[PDB]
C-alpha cells in the first residue's frame, strides 16, 4: 500500500486523504517523468548566462507531463500511516503527442502502461484545479524536496498556470517562489558535500538507501529522494539546512551559481 | 458585548479613525494598548463589527494587516471570516433578509482580498466554491441570489494576483461554472448582470468561456456535500 | 528566430504553431507523418528544414508563408506537391531530390533555373508593357501576358473596394488576374 497509484478514477478519493496528511506531514518529495527533450532553442547560444532556462522553457511549453510522484513526510523524517506516496498518472497519447524515442523506450522498460494512460489518464488542468486549494501549494510552511529538477518544477508551473512559461528566467523564479516558497534541490545541496556526485540512483547506492517501488517511475523516485534528503541532512548538514544558503537554488539554473536537465 | 465596554471602545478607537498616513501610528497604538490575548476578540471586532458592514475601508483594513506583520493574527482573522460566512450560509434565508445577504457579499469580498489577492488559496477543507454554486442551483433561486453575488466578490480579487489571474485553472473553473449558469433561461436577471460584471472585472469575454455540463448531471447534483441549510 | 527539433518526433503539437517570432524552423531527422496546416501562424518563417522525414503529402496551406525563402524537402515520401506552393515566389532554394515525383515535374526541376520554372508552371496552372515575373510574382505568367490584362483593361474603360476578400486569403498581391 506504500505507493498509491492514482488515475482519473480514484483522483478525488485520494485527494481527500492528501488534504489531511498535509496537516500532519508538511515535507513533500517529488520527481517527474516526461517525454525528455526534443528541441534546442534559438538564436540564444550556449554562451548566454540563462541558456539552461530557455532550453527548459522550449521543451516544457512543447511537451506534456507523464507522471508525478509525491511523498509526504515530517520534520524528523517519518511517514504517515499507510500510503506515504502517491503516483499520479496523466493523460498522454502517443498517436498525437510528441516525445523522444529513447525516453519512451526507457519508460516502457521501466513499466509505464502507455495504453492504460491513453484510456484512463488524469487530465492535467483539473489536477491543477484541485491541487490549488489543497494546501500543498501556495501555503507557507510546506517545504518541497527535489532532485536535479529544473524541468520537474517547469512542468509543475506549466500545469498550475495553464500558460506557457514566462519569457525570461527572472519571472519564472518569481512565480515559482510564489507556488513553492521553500525548495531544497538535493542536487544543489550536494555542491557542498565532499564525495557525493551522480544521478539519483548512484547517490541512492552511496547513501545505503533501499529503493521501494519501480525504478525510474515518479513515485518511487520521490520516495527515494525523501530517503536521500533525510539521510543526507543528518550526515553532512548536521540535521539542519541554512535557508539563506540552499533554499530555492535549482541545480543548473542561474539561482545559486552545470545542466538543468535530469540527464541519465 | 464581546468585551468589557472599557476593553470594547478601546480597540474601537483604533479602527474608528484610520487612513494611509496614520497607518503606522494606529498599528503601534494597537500593539501597546491591547494585550496579546485580546487578539481573538480584536479579530472578532474587526471581522464582525467593521469589515462586515464597511466594504469601502476594506483596502485600509488590508494595509493594517500588511503593516502589522503578525501572522497568527491574520490566521485568526481568516478563521473568523470563515465562521461568519458559515453562519450566513446555513441561516434561515428569506426574501426579506437583505441585511444577511449584504453581510455575506462584503465577507466574500474580504475573503477574496485576504486569500487570493495575497497569493493564497481558499482551501477545499475550508470552503468549496464550485460545490457551493452547484448546491445553490439545486436548492433554488433563493440560494443562488445568496451565493452568486458572494462568489463574484471573492473572484473580483483574482485579477490583482499574478497567481489566480486568468487563465488560472481553478479561477477559470469557477468562471466556467458561472458561465454554465449564465446560459439558463430562468436565471434571475440581476445575477446574469452580476456575472457579466465579474467577466468585465477580470478582463474576460463571457462568450470565450467554456461552459461545462455540470448542471445536467442530476446524479452528481444529488450527491453534493451540503454547505447550505 | 531558428528552431531545430530533434529526437525522432512522430507528431507535432500546437504550441509550436504559436511562436510567431520564429523566422526559421527545422524539423530534420524525425518521424513526422505530416505537417498540420496550422503552420501558417508562423508567418516569419523564412527557412524550413523538413528534410529527413516521412512526409507522404505536404499540407496545402504550406504555400502561404510568403516570407519563407528556403525550404528543404529531401529524403521523404512526397509523390507530388501541392500546386498552391507555387505562390511562394521569394523561395530561393527548393530541395526535391530523392522523391518519387512524376517525370514531367522532374523535367521542369532539372532544367537550369528549375526551381523558378517549376513554381511558374504551378502558378500558371493554379485554379482560379514591361511587367515581368522577376518583379511581379503574384500575377501568374499567363496573367502577366499583355493579352490577358488588355481584356480587363477594356472592360473597365466601358464601366466599392471591399478589402473583405483579402483578409484570410489575402489576395493582396496586385494585378491578380481579375485586376489588369
Amino acid at each position: 500500500q506504500r505507493i498509491c497509484e492514482v488515475w482519473a478514477c480514484n483522483l478525488d478519493e485520494e485527494m481527500k486523504k492528501i488534504r489531511q496528511v498535509i496537516r500532519k506531514y508538511n515535507y513533500v518529495a517529488m520527481d517527474t517523468e516526461f517525454p525528455g527533450v526534443v528541441a534546442r532553442p534559438i538564436g540564444e547560444f550556449r554562451s548566454n548566462a540563462d541558456y539552461q532556462y530557455q532550453l527548459l522553457r522550449c521543451n516544457v511549453d512543447l511537451l506534456k507531463i507523464i507522471q508525478l510522484g509525491l511523498t509526504f513526510m515530517n520534520e524528523q523524517g517519518e511517514y504517515p500511516p499507510g500510503t506515504s506516496t502517491w503516483q499520479f498518472n496523466f493523460k498522454f497519447n502517443l498517436t498525437e503527442d510528441m516525445y523522444a524515442q529513447d525516453s519512451i523506450e526507457l519508460l516502457t522498460t521501466s513499466g509505464i502502461q502507455f495504453k492504460k494512460h491513453e484510456e484512463e489518464g488524469i487530465e492535467t488542468q483539473y489536477f491543477a484545479e484541485l491541487l490549488m486549494t489543497s494546501g500543498v501549494v501556495l501555503c507557507e510552511g510546506v517545504k518541497w524536496l527535489s532532485f536535479h529538477s529544473g524541468y520537474d518544477f517547469g512542468y509543475l508551473i506549466k500545469i498550475l498556470t495553464n500558460s506557457n512559461l514566462p519569457e525570461e528566467e527572472l519571472d519564472f523564479f518569481e512565480i515559482l517562489r510564489l507556488f513553492f516558497p521553500v525548495i531544497y534541490d538535493v542536487k544543489y545541496l550536494m555542491k557542498s558535500c565532499k564525495n557525493l556526485k551522480g544521478g539519483l540512483q548512484e547517490v541512492a547506492e552511496q547513501l545505503e538507501l533501499e529503493r521501494i517501488g519501480p525504478q525510474h517511475q515518479a513515485g518511487s523516485d520521490s520516495l527515494l529522494t525523501g530517503m536521500a534528503f533525510f539521510k543526507m541532512r543528518e550526515m553532512f548538514f548536521e540535521d539542519h539546512i541554512d535557508d539563506a544558503k540552499y533554499c530555492g537554488h535549482l541545480y543548473g539554473l542561474g539561482s545559486g551559481s552545470g545542466n538543468a536537465y535530469e540527464e541519465e | 458585548h464581546m468585551l468589557e465596554e472599557n476593553i470594547q471602545e478601546k480597540i474601537a478607537f483604533i479602527f474608528n479613525n484610520l487612513s494611509q498616513s496614520n497607518m503606522t501610528q494606529k498599528v503601534e497604538e494597537l500593539k501597546e494598548t491591547v494585550k496579546e490575548e485580546f487578539m481573538p476578540w480584536v479579530s472578532q471586532y474587526l471581522v464582525m463589527k467593521r469589515v462586515s458592514i464597511e466594504p469601502n475601508f476594506h483596502s485600509l483594513y488590508s494595509n493594517f494587516l500588511d503593516t502589522l506583520k503578525n501572522p497568527e493574527f491574520n490566521k485568526m482573522v481568516l478563521n473568523e471570516t470563515y465562521r461568519n460566512i458559515k453562519v450566513l450560509l446555513t441561516s434561515d434565508k428569506a426574501a426579506a433578509n437583505f441585511s444577511d445577504r449584504s453581510l455575506l457579499k462584503n465577507l466574500g469580498h474580504w475573503l477574496g482580498m485576504i486569500t487570493l489577492a495575497k497569493n493564497k488559496p481558499i482551501l477545499h477543507t475550508d470552503l468549496d466554491v464550485k460545490s457551493l454554486l452547484l448546491e445553490a442551483y439545486v436548492k433554488g433561486q433563493q440560494e443562488l441570489l445568496y451565493v452568486v453575488p458572494f462568489v463574484a466578490k471573492v473572484l473580483e480579487s483574482s485579477i490583482r494576483s499574478v497567481v489566480f489571474r486568468p487563465p488560472n485553472p481553478w479561477t477559470m473553473a469557477i468562471m466556467n461554472v458561472l458561465a454554465e449558469l449564465h446560459q439558463e433561461h430562468d436565471l434571475k436577471l440581476n445575477l446574469k448582470f452580476e456575472i457579466e460584471v465579474l467577466c468585465k472585472n477580470l478582463a474576460l469575454d463571457i462568450n470565450e468561456l467554456k461552459p461545462g455540463n455540470l448542471l445536467k448531471d442530476k446524479d452528481r447534483l444529488k450527491n453534493l456535500d451540503e454547505q447550505l441549510s | 528566430a531558428e528552431l531545430e527539433i530533434s529526437g525522432r518526433v512522430r507528431s507535432l503539437s500546437t504550441s509550436l504553431w504559436s511562436l510567431t517570432h520564429l523566422t526559421a524552423l527545422h524539423l530534420n531527422d524525425n518521424y513526422l507523418s505530416r505537417i498540420p496546416p496550422d503552420i501558417a501562424k508562423l508567418h516569419n518563417l523564412v527557412y524550413l528544414d523538413l528534410s529527413s522525414n516521412k512526409l507522404r503529402s505536404l499540407p496545402a496551406e504550406l504555400g502561404n508563408m510568403v516570407s519563407l525563402r528556403e525550404l528543404l524537402l529531401n529524403n521523404n515520401l512526397l509523390r507530388v506537391l501541392p500546386y498552391e506552393l507555387g505562390r511562394l515566389f521569394q523561395l530561393q532554394t527548393l530541395g526535391l531530390k530523392g522523391n518519387p515525383l512524376s517525370q514531367d515535374i522532374l523535367n521542369l526541376y532539372q532544367d537550369p533555373d528549375g526551381t523558378r520554372k517549376l513554381l511558374n508552371f504551378m502558378l500558371d496552372n493554379l485554379a482560379v508593357k514591361y511587367a515581368t515575373r522577376q518583379l511581379y510574382g503574384y500575377c501568374p505568367s499567363w496573367a502577366l501576358n499583355w493579352e490577358y490584362r488588355k481584356k480587363g483593361i477594356m472592360e473597365e474603360i466601358v464601366n466599392p473596394l471591399d478589402p473583405q476578400w483579402l483578409v484570410e486569403n489575402n489576395i493582396t498581391g496586385c494585378p491578380h488576374p481579375h485586376i489588369p
